[PDB]
């Protein structure tokens, strides 16, 4: 009934939630890879939802980790944003961890369907807040319109959590590991 | 430790509990709570899968209890034709033997009740009763046992698609020991190709899943970034 529907998405909102404060750790990248995958180094741009490599992909003032992944075509993208500036120590295995200011991420291939349509990119503005912030992050539906998730009926909100997002976020949040790890 | 440490470390001994092999207080617990789960949940398909999966478990009690009967009764035994060593080794892997086909023959009936209660739980079509806590709880139960019976018997290559039903499972992917039984089998799997002379996809794959698994294993248990973690990592790159 509506009370498993109301514990799964609680344990739901603390799975992004733990996911999110590790890739709040992902800064260790920036004074720094695993097959098909590249990332770049860079700042917020443009509107603000997108992050913009630098030209100087070691530079001190990165802001932004931007994570593409490959397969057999581009199959997914994030972008991690972090508030404040990074450590002036040039050694990663010293660098602390920043709160997301934002998570970006796309889907291109390997699309999952929600109620039949695909949420093709996810837009969290609140990753590192109460883990409850649904309301926070907004769906780009294709069948790209934007709604929120937290207007979205629960079983569907927690399939939203369960089948995209929480999956997208270990698997980026494996990805900025395997590079670290490499270099690191 | 740390919140995250003390947490951690509970959690693995609780989990090492859960996959702790089968007892009376751990029988009891069990289905005692799985009972008042079945009042909550007040789905005929899900009582009757819990009356199956009960009967399996049952079936694995009476062998245990089977097993320690049949052992003292044949200790209990003059064997007045044992004169030469080879004589009492010949009786030893006799008794063994038949201790391991009654095993197998337990495991299969234990087999058939843990694959009813998963045919009444295919019944529950619902996507909001499938989704039930309650659910999740029995159908990781029937699991977990079912991957039990088959690892004692040294089944392993058996263990792997029921290992991998039971991590999509609920969180059950940030089990120690899931992960443990997984790389375990897997490595079973890749000496069976080295000694069989298999395919080298084969070897790989089985190879790359076992380091997957050994790795998610020790990162569950001492951490990321843990003197552990580095070296597991470390090895495979």
């Amino acid at each position: 009934s509506g009370k498993s529907m109301a514990d799964t998405e609680k344990e739901l909102d603390d799975n992004i939630s733990e996911v999110n404060k590790r890739l709040r750790l992902h800064t260790v990248l920036f004074k720094m890879l695993p097959h098909k995958t590249v990332l770049y180094k860079g700042k917020p741009s443009a509107d603000g939802e997108r992050c913009e490599a630098a030209d100087k992909q070691e530079a001190q003032d990165n802001t932004c980790l931007h994570l593409e992944v490959f397969d057999f075509a581009k199959f997914k993208k994030m972008e991690l944003f972090f508030e404040g500036s990074n450590n002036a120590d040039p050694d990663p295995r010293k660098e602390q961890p920043r709160n997301l200011t934002k998570i970006r991420t796309y889907i291109y291939q390997n699309n999952f369907l929600l109620e039949d349509k695909v949420i093709s990119v996810i837009a969290d503005v609140a990753p590192n807040g109460e883990p409850a912030h649904n309301d926070k992050i907004e769906l780009f539906y294709q069948h790209v319109g934007k709604y929120i998730l937290s207007n979205v009926e629960n079983p569907i909100r927690n399939n939203f959590k369960k089948q995209f997002y929480f999956k997208n976020l270990d698997y980026f949040d494996k990805l900025f590991t395997k590079i670290f790890d490499y270099n690191d | 430790l740390t919140e995250d440490q003390k947490k951690k470390k509970k959690e693995i001994m609780e989990q090492e509990s859960l996959w702790k092999n089968p007892d009376f207080k751990g029988y009891n617990k069990t289905f005692q709570e799985l009972h008042q789960l079945s009042k909550t949940f007040a789905n005929n398909q899900f009582r009757l899968a819990l009356s199956n999966y009960q009967s399996g478990v049952n079936t694995i009690m009476k062998n245990r209890d089977w097993v320690e009967q049949y052992r003292k009764e044949e200790a209990e035994k003059k064997r007045l034709d044992e004169k030469w060593y080879w004589q009492k080794v010949d009786r030893k892997a006799r008794e063994e033997r038949v201790v391991y086909r009654e095993k197998m023959k337990a495991k299969q009936d234990a087999l058939n009740y843990f694959s009813k209660a998963i045919n009444h739980l295919d019944e529950i079509k619902n996507p909001d009763l499938r989704e039930r806590p309650e659910f999740k709880r029995l159908l990781s139960d029937v699991y977990r046992s079912w991957i039990m019976a088959e690892y004692d018997l040294q089944n392993l290559p058996q263990t792997i698609p029921i290992l991998e039903l039971y991590i999509e499972i609920d969180d059950n992917e940030k089990e120690y020991p899931a992960h443990k039984y997984l790389a375990s089998a897997y490595s079973f799997e890749e000496n069976m190709i080295k000694k069989t002379k298999g395919p080298d996809d084969m070897l790989f794959k089985y190879r790359y899943k076992k380091n997957v698994h050994l790795l998610r294993a020790t990162e569950l248990k001492y951490g990321k970034d843990s003197p552990e973690y580095k070296h597991i990592v470390n090895v495979i790159n």
